[PDB]
């Protein structure tokens, strides 16, 4: 047996594009993959519970191409929250013109096309060989979390839960924060501790996690 | 000095060492291996076995690892299992006769001398699937753990090469030499000298019994990019009708090799040798999960009894543990302690867990004289907001249940559910393969994303949910089989983020009857509020606070082992017959709840029978109806709308 694109990926990464155009079969498979790291098949000789252990990274576009500022994301987007709940993170990257930012946006694009060398900042991005060496080394640890951060995480979870449920049931509201949201926050704080290369978690990381979580959708209000 | 060519094994020295270890072993492992009353661990088996006339015996590896004078025997039985066991087959009888010397007995000696003996090393060193078996380590005692897919017929083998001389009214006898027969072409020169006049007859000869089993390997670790495989093996006589489809197995054997012919025409072989495995023992049960229904397997029980092969089929009990069980059943906090114990790593979900445990209890298994059958199984459905422990609970149930399969979404079809026909890769012949619906025959069937699954596939379950009997009519196959499996699956809500102010019987994207016929359903709506969220948050963060949740044992949580043994004994030993008092509450509860079909009556009775089975009651009583109706109404949350 040789598996499909997901199976050839394991303890690694996967990429997908135009998710809205995929079939309900793909939706059913990825739904099971995202939360549980197995796969079930009952077609033929194959009756396996195959191990995926894969990381999913999809992308798509709205129903109308450009955003609908007069409709909520929960309606403009085509995917259902019944599945999107498993998506611990979600960004809404839409564009509105502005006189100043596009100046240097065009500057950057023109420079990179003039020559592949990225802007000549006093900075040297490094080879993916070294990046993979670093990520492999950081993957060796398995840090721990204290109670001083646990209680703050619980308080923030309660805050977000109540605020989103009672207040965010309106124009710019997407569903509600979930236990999966809490688990993702915890996992990302663990990743931050791994990057710092310490076997303990500091209170200085949950702040970053929640900051990014609530900044993912800042543009929805402009 | 006595030794074997190219070997470091001694016959008489090994015999003496084996006898010394046998005479001297008293739970040495409880002392050396760990800190954990009794005496002479081994000797009891041999003392008791004599009167029952059995030519079998089991054997561990940890005992040799523990005793002082068996460490070297360890590697010698490892490298040369067949030779060491052939030595042991004589050493065991030597010890038997040297132990009878201290006893006077009635004249049973006519049997032991003519008898034989064999061993079965079962709990041995671990092996990492088949990837580890590079050709350096061939022909050695090995262990594995996998499930069963396909079983083949009986292969006879020439064991007594009879021969018929054409003249001189004489027969002839000759035996096999390392797996070949050399027919003596001559004709017993003395009486007659015809150098090539003899014949062959099959009815006279003796035959051996062999099987071949296709197995699916289920390791504990796999490399980056692994996928399932299939292996073939060979069992031999006295082990037939032991392992088949629908059983998880931990096994032992001996990796080997063999070439195959290039045709049925001449002797030209392949430079590559097809591998295989020859069995030494099969372990049919384990500690981390209960066992098969006892009434479901009565015919096989009696068949094995008659065949005098008694490999384990059901776990055995101890009187002290039975008394402990009766003591634990005395207290009244069982009804919530079981729920707290099923999943200590999750928030309460009290009624969900209680229903899961009642399903594991199962219920009632009655039959009529010829035209009835009513099995213990109540189909269960889940539904509610995502981002909860529904999938975790389902995976837990699949792990803990012995006989079940996992199916996901629309990746399934009627052909791959019921029986389907395929071809073998070696014999090149039309051979079948069992379907996932039948593989779980007795136990659990898990589904997720029950909504998007294809309508074609959703059609089949109508009859499974009723008579537990699938039917097949396709190429060369006409038979109706049995699928006593149970159903336990999740469902997703219509649209997304749910709709509070709408009838939920129409808020699922699923037709009425398919949902109504479910025996019981559970609802996982959100209802966000403190006093139910901060507690959960700490409950789940303290899981990670430790490297592994062993501090979770606080708050009165039982161990898995005693719980499972209690469940198995209760399942196998008690049969609560329906009572009279429960009628006047059951009928009224059903009628009042109709204000949505008669299947909920069957659901309620089958769940009240499981409740009566709990507490070890041999009789139903009125209270079970109360709990059943109250829990049904709470599960559907009648008070809301
Ligand atoms: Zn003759």
């Amino acid at each position: 047996l040789e598996g499909g694109a997901l199976v050839l990926a394991d303890n690694g990464i996967c990429c997908i594009d135009e998710f809205d155009k995929m079939d309900e079969s793909d939706r059913t498979a990825i739904h099971e993959v995202m939360e549980q790291q197995t796969i079930s098949i009952s077609k033929a000789g194959i009756n396996t519970t195959l191990n995926a252990r894969t990381s999913i990274l999809a992308a798509a576009n709205p129903l109308y191409g450009r955003y609908n500022p007069r409709l909520s994301p929960l309606d403009n987007i085509n995917l259902p929250a019944a599945l999107l709940s498993r998506f611990d993170i979600l960004f809404l990257m839409l564009d509105i013109p502005s006189r100043d930012d596009d100046e240097k946006l065009a500057e950057h694009v023109t420079y990179v096309h003039m020559h592949n060398k990225q802007p000549d900042l006093d900075f040297t991005p490094v080879e993916p060989s070294k990046m993979r060496e670093y990520i492999a080394y950081a993957k060796t640890k398995r840090p721990v979390m204290s109670e001083a951060v646990n209680d703050y995480v619980v308080q923030a979870y309660i805050r977000l839960r109540q605020d989103s449920k009672r207040e965010m049931d309106s124009k710019f509201s997407f569903g509600q924060a979930t236990p999966r949201t809490l688990l993702g926050i915890i996992r990302l704080s663990q990743a931050l501790a791994k990057l710092r290369l310490a076997d303990m978690v500091d209170i200085d990381d949950v702040e970053e996690a929640l900051r990014l979580v609530r900044v993912s959708k800042e543009s929805l209000y402009q | 000095l006595r030794i074997i060519w190219g070997t470091n094994v001694s016959i008489q020295e090994c015999t003496t060492n084996f006898r010394n270890f046998l005479m001297s072993f008293k739970y040495k492992f409880r002392k050396i291996l760990d800190e954990r009353d009794e005496e002479l661990y081994y000797i009891k088996q041999l003392n008791e076995m004599r009167e029952l006339g059995t030519s079998n015996l089991n054997l561990d590896a940890r005992n040799l690892l523990a005793y002082k004078q068996t460490e070297d025997l360890y590697h010698q039985l490892l490298n040369y299992p067949q030779e060491v066991i052939s030595i042991m087959d004589q050493t065991i009888k030597d010890c038997m006769v040297s132990l009878i010397v201290d006893n006077n007995l009635d004249y049973d000696l006519d049997e032991i001398e003519t008898k034989f003996y064999k061993v079965r090393p079962y709990n041995v060193g671990s092996c990492k699937g088949m990837r580890e078996l590079n050709p350096n380590d061939i022909d050695k005692l090995i262990n594995l753990k996998g499930l069963v897919l396909r079983s083949t017929p009986v292969i006879p083998d020439m064991k007594v090469a009879f021969f018929k001389c054409n003249v001189c009214d004489h027969t002839m006898a000759v035996e096999i030499d390392r797996g070949v027969i050399q027919e003596p072409a001559r004709c017993e020169r003395i009486d007659c000298n015809e150098p090539n006049s003899m014949s062959l007859i099959h009815n006279r000869c003796s035959f051996a019994d062999k099987q071949v089993i296709k197995l699916q390997e289920t390791p504990d670790f796999v490399p980056d990019g692994q996928t399932p495989h299939s292996i073939s093996l060979c069992v031999y006589d006295e082990l037939v009708d032991s392992c088949r489809a629908g059983d998880r197995i931990e096994v032992t054997g001996t990796f080997r090799s063999i070439p195959i012919r290039a045709n049925s025409r001449q002797r030209v072989l392949k430079s590559l040798y097809k591998t295989y495995v020859d069995v030494v023992h099969v372990k049919k049960v384990s500690d981390k999960r209960l066992d098969v229904d006892t009434s479901t397997i009565e015919q096989e029980l009696m068949q094995n009894k008659v065949d005098h092969n008694e490999v384990e089929e059901v776990r055995q009990i101890t009187d002290q543990d039975l008394a402990k069980i009766r003591e634990v059943a005395a207290r009244e906090d069982l009804y919530s302690l079981l729920a707290r114990s099923i999943a200590p790593s999750i928030y309460e979900l009290e009624d969900v867990k209680k229903g899961i445990l009642l399903q594991l209890f199962g219920g009632t298994n009655k039959t009529f004289t010829k035209g009835g059958r009513y099995r213990g199984d109540i189909n269960i459905l889940l539904c509610g907001d995502p981002s909860t422990s529904k999938s975790q609970i389902l995976q837990y149930v699949h792990k803990i249940t012995p006989r079940g399969v996992y199916t996901s979404g629309k990746g399934s079809s009627a052909v791959g559910l019921t029986a389907y026909i395929t071809r073998d890769v070696d014999t090149k012949q039309l051979v079948l393969e069992s379907g996932a619906l039948v593989l779980s025959d007795g136990g659990v069937c898990c589904i997720d994303e029950f909504d998007k699954m294809s309508d074609s596939t959703r059609s089949v379950l109508h009859e499974v949910m009723e008579q537990q009997t699938i039917s097949i009519a396709k190429a060369g196959i006409i038979t109706t089989l049995n699928a006593r499996s149970s159903i336990l699956a999740s469902a997703n809500p219509i649209g997304s983020r749910y709709n509070p102010n709408l009838p939920v019987t129409e808020n699922i994207d699923l037709p009425p009857p398919l949902l109504s016929r479910f025996d019981l359903v559970y609802l996982v709506l959100d209802k966000v509020d403190e006093k139910n969220d901060r507690e959960l948050a700490k409950h789940l963060t303290n899981l990670y606070l430790e490297d592994k949740p062993e501090h979770i044992s606080q708050d009165d949580v039982l161990p898995v082992e005693f719980l499972t043994m209690y469940i198995s004994y209760a399942k196998e030993h008690i049969h609560p017959i329906i009572t009279e008092a429960a009628k006047t509450e059951l009928v009224r509860a059903y009628v009042g709840m109709r204000k949505a079909t008669t299947r909920q009556l069957e659901s309620m009775i089958r769940l009240a029978e499981a409740h009566a089975k709990m507490k070890l009651k041999n009789v139903v009583e009125l209270e079970d109806v109360q709990e059943a109706v109250r829990l049904i109404r709470s599960a559907i949350k009648d008070y809301a709308t």
